[PDB]
Order: structure tokens, then sequence, then C-alpha cells
């Protein structure tokens, strides 16, 4: 089936450059434009450009026309987009998005990949610290503390537990982040693309 | 550039009435092959943009039926025939007529549901944490209703100002209630010096406060 | 009768008229039309759509007029609306006339929206001079030339245009012409 993969994360320091790719598979790679959108964090949506896998061409914002620069490779049927001279206002997620070159379809940002969480800051990676929070229904946490940079994936029974699950919004304090979450044999399922971390904590008394 | 303004920031409902979502752009968006380039998005909360409507008023693959496409040339609006629980999130309206593609503000659903109260859930620090050298008493609001919830921190019955860090959740996809969530950060030496820690929650449920303390 | 240089991408070729639609399918020899089954001497027009299919879904790349010239053994396809996949991504209403006939050849007229044109041309097997008017364009002369296989096992005059092009192919016991002039690059047709 149609699957854009992105990276889940990325920490580089300011004033550097960053390369952001974006897999797909599924679908005829080179009839479908390649667009890239920024969501800062807050609010707001910012199309930055499209660029044509068959013809070559980009089109481009002019806002990020000497911040970014798109590139392709069709036989990997990856796209790339490399960010330069990074300032704190890059801090952003960053998606991709299939768009056929041709009118009268049902193919245009139908697809969306899962988005890449660009960090840029001057500190280091942080493996996230997972402590479980335990006492007709039970109520168990999971602490998350002590990470960087964003974001982490919180998880209980590997997605088996889905309903009544409660994941908090991360905090910035002393430089590092930190969550918890809370669930109504049960396993707390932490990942920290950022430091390519995976913890599994059971909760038991 | 194409200005597309979402004039309504956010909007109520109540489950199972109408709701309509409104967009407006600074030039017309139908080109002279009469079609109008415009999309509607839903962006949930932690997830990529989906696609709703394409073509101004053409429902897209695995849309639902409620959804529903009307407009004009300068005046678009997006309308859900009766709103559930799982629409909670913000819209988008985007035109791809001319380059840049320019996206509109956005207008959040909020869900007005029926008054309920907070279920405080009190955590000790765990061995592990104190092992480690720290110590976070962590708390829990769950399901309530509405977001304006206030709360209170009780070391051996005495108030804690520092160190006190909350974090407030959106509306639920199911149950259209808020969480909420208060961590204190101490450190392994005066959480071994006091017995008694409470933590308190005051809402418009009911007029005595709710407190769950522990002591260990 | 059957014209495969019409179809573009490999795709369809829906031409529809009358209440019926025949869609001529490359790479199956099936796809066939009338030689000289309609009127002789007649441009007969029919409305055609070029479609392919990406991802499971057809994609109409042009649309518009489909006219024939009969005789005993010249096709020409007036596009009105062509999709601009190189920068706009959008089917826009581009018009363009091209030709792309060809029937049964031996071995050894109309413009853009100007359907009452003249071919008066002769030539003689000294081895195909010919004047051509009527039409909007004020004053064409096709140069004369020699003749051969060339390849196509068919005789082929291979003109100029007067600075053009032209191109006529013998038949029996058909041709198109390109010039430029200064407000466009007109395509004519020899029939």
């Amino acid at each position: 089936q149609v699957q854009m993969q992105q990276p889940g994360a990325e920490l580089v320091k300011p004033g550097a450059s960053v390369k952001l790719s974006c897999k797909a598979s599924g679908y005829t790679f080179i009839s479908y434009w390649m667009h890239w959108v920024k969501q800062r964090p807050g609010r707001g949506l910012e199309w930055i450009g499209r660029i044509a896998p068959d013809t070559g061409i980009i089109y481009y914002n002019e806002k990020f026309k000497n911040k970014a620069t798109l590139t392709v490779d069709t036989p990997s049927s990856t796209a790339y987009m490399q960010l330069n001279s990074l300032t704190s206002e890059d801090s952003a997620v960053y998606y991709c998005a299939r768009y056929l070159k041709y009118d009268g379809s049902t193919y245009r940002f139908d697809y969306w990949g899962q988005g890449t969480t660009l960090t840029v800051s001057s500190a280091k990676t942080t493996p996230p610290s997972v402590y479980p929070l335990a006492p007709s229904s039970v109520t168990l946490g999971c602490l998350v503390k002590g990470y960087f940079p964003e974001p982490v994936t919180v998880t209980w029974n590997s997605g088996s537990l889905s309903s009544g699950v409660h994941t908090f919004p991360a905090v910035l304090q002393s430089d590092l982040y930190t969550l918890s979450s809370s669930v109504t044999t049960v396993t707390c399922n932490v990942a920290h693309p950022a430091s390519s971390t995976k913890v599994d904590k059971k909760l038991v008394p | 550039d194409i200005v597309m303004t979402q004039a309504a920031p956010s909007v109520p409902v109540t489950p199972g009435e109408s709701v309509s979502i409104s967009c407006r752009s600074s030039k017309s968006l139908l080109h002279s092959n009469g079609n109008t380039y415009l999309f509607w998005f839903l962006q949930r909360p932690g997830q990529s943009p989906q696609l709703l409507i394409y073509r101004m008023s053409n429902l897209a693959s695995g849309v639902p039926d409620r959804f529903s496409g009307s407009g004009s040339g300068t005046s678009f609006t997006l309308r859900i025939s009766r709103v559930e629980a799982e629409d909670v999130g913000v819209y988008y309206c985007m035109q791809h007529l001319e380059y840049p593609y320019t996206f509109g503000g956005g207008t959040k659903l909020e869900i007005k549901r029926a008054d309920a109260a907070p279920t405080v859930s009190i955590f000790p620090p765990s061995s592990e944490q104190l092992t480690s050298g720290g110590a976070s008493v962590v708390c829990f609001l769950n399901n309530f209703y509405p977001k304006d919830i206030n709360v209170k921190w009780k070391i051996d019955g005495s108030e804690r100002q520092n160190g006190v860090l909350n974090s407030w959740t959106d509306q639920d996809s199911k149950d259209s209630t808020y969480s909420m969530s208060s961590t204190l950060t101490l450190t392994k030496d005066e959480y071994e010096r006091h017995n008694s820690y409470t933590c308190e929650a005051t809402h418009k449920t009911s007029t005595s406060p709710i407190v769950k303390s522990f002591n260990r | 009768l059957t014209l495969e240089d019409s179809i573009r991408q490999n795709g369809t070729l829906t031409l529809s008229a009358q209440g019926a639609e025949k869609t001529f399918k490359a790479g199956d020899k099936d796809n066939s039309l009338n030689t000289g089954k309609l009127k002789n001497d007649k441009i007969s027009r029919f409305d055609f759509v070029q479609k392919i299919e990406v991802d499971g879904q057809t994609i109409t790349l042009a649309s518009g007029e489909f006219q024939i010239y009969k005789q005993n053994h010249v096709v020409a396809l007036q596009i009105e609306k062509i999709q601009d996949s190189e920068h706009s991504g959008k089917l826009v209403n581009k018009r363009q006339f091209r030709i792309s006939g060809l029937g049964g050849e031996h071995t050894a007229a109309f413009s853009s929206d100007d359907p009452n044109g003249r071919l008066h041309y002769s030539i003689d097997f000294t081895k195909g001079y010919g004047r051509i008017e009527h039409l909007k364009t004020l004053e064409v002369e096709l140069a004369a030339a020699e003749l051969k296989a060339d390849e196509k096992s068919h005789a082929v005059i291979l003109g100029d245009t007067r600075k053009g092009s032209y191109h006529l192919a013998l038949f029996g016991d058909a041709g198109s012409a390109e010039v430029k002039t200064v407000n466009s690059i007109h395509h004519i047709g020899i029939a």
C-alpha cells in the first residue's frame, strides 16, 4: 500500500545544515510531485515547495528560497529537503505529501508522512528515564522524565490497551522534557527516536 | 499571495447537532477551466493533516458522509451534518490555484458535553526514582469538564509552590472530556523528611473540594 | 483505418459522437475505423478524449475535436483542453492543431478552424511543387523535390514550404505541412 516513511526526529546544532528524507512505497513514484509543509509548535501550516521527480522542476515559496533545497532520487523513491543556516525559528515539524502531476484525481494530499520533528539547539540528546507509577477501575501511570529532545511515543501493551489512555503533553524544565501517561501483565512502552531508545516497563505492585 | 482567512478561531457544538466551518479567500479560487481548487483538512492532535474535502464539495475517500462541502468564489464552508466526538480537532482550508499554496488559520471544533467530575489518582514516588536520587509525586485529574480546574499540594499539611509542573490534555476523542496531570518534583532528601502528602483539586463539580492523600 | 500515432502515452482514445463512444486501446489489433466508409471529400468531425490509467484511476490527458478526410486510401486533432503536467498541474484550455493520420500507401486543404481550403498540387515523374490558397493566411507554396522509399517502402515527397517543411505521401493507383508566420507557426494539411 502507499506508505511514506519519515524519520521521527532530528537534533542539530544551530548554524548547521540538515537533509530531511521522505521515502515512498506503493505507487508510481515518478508520476507524483512531492510537497513539503512546515508546522511550527503552536499553530500554523506553511507550504514550502513542490518538486517533480519527472521534470526536475522545483516551485518554492519565496520565504524559503534560501532556506530550503529540494532534491529527489527516483531509483530509491525518496525525496529530500535540505535546510540551511538553521536558526531557532526553524524548530518545527516537517511533512511530505504526494500530489499527482495530473488534474482530476483523488491523489493530491491524500497521503501524508508521519512528520519529522526537527529540534535545533546546542544541547545534546538524553534518553528518557522511565518510571512506572503504581498505587472497580485501576489507574496506572508511567513517568517519562528528563529526556531531550521531543518527541516520545508512550504506548500501553504494545497498542493493545488503547481505550482509557491519557498521555500528557511534555513540560520543558531545566532544558530537558518530561511527561506522564495514565490508563484505567500491563506494560508501558516508551520510545525516544532522537536517542534511538525503546523502553518497555511492566507495572507491578 | 492568496490569503485564506478562517474567521472563526473555534466553534462550540453539542454532539448530534450541525456545525459549519467557513473560510474566505483573497481572490476567486475558480480557474478558467471551471474547477475550484480548494481543499479542506482535519489535523487531529499529534497526527498529520488528513484530506476531507476536495474540489470544494467532493468528499474524499474514507471521509464519513457527515462531512459536506460547499462554496462559491471567495467564500467556502465545510459542514458536519451530525457532529460526533471523533470530529474534535483543527480544520484547515487550503488553496492550490496559485503558487504559493497557502493554508487557512484553522478552526478548532469544541464539543459541549454534560458537566462531569474529575477522577483523582495519586501516586507515591517509585522505588527506582527514589534509588536514583529524585522524587516526583504525580497526581492525575482524569475525565473532567470543563478545562478550568485548579490544583493545590499539601506537604505535611503545608502548601507547596516550587517544582509544581502541570499539563493539560485536549478534548477526549470519545468522552469529549479533559484531563490534567500535576507533578511535584522533590529530592530524595526532602521527600524523606515529610510523611503526609496531599493533592487537592477544585472544580465546579462539587462545592466540597476533592483531595486524595497518602502516608508512608 | 487504424490510427496508432493518434494515441498518447500508450493510453486510450475515446472518440465519441452521435450518442456513441468507441475506445481504441493501444496494443490490440481489434481497433479499426472506416476505410473511407464515411463520406469522401468531406471532413468528418469527432469529439476525442485521450486517457491513461495511473495507480488504478483514469486521467484525461487531452480532449477536443478529431476530424478526418476520406478518399480511396488525413487525421487532424484539434486539442481544446490539454494538461500542464510540467508547471500548473492543471487541465488548461490550450488550443493546438496537429495532424496524426495515414492510410493505405503505395510502394515504388484543412487548417486550424479553416475547413474550406483548396489543395492544388501537381507532380510528374522526373526522377512535387504545389500551390495552396483559399485560407485566412494571405498568399503558401510547396517546394518541389525528389521522392524515394526512404526506408518507409513508400514514395514520400518530403517537400518544403515557403523556411518551412511539408510532407506528402502517395497512395492508390495525403499530407501535412508546417508553416511559420509572424503571428504563429500554423499547421496546414494536404488532401
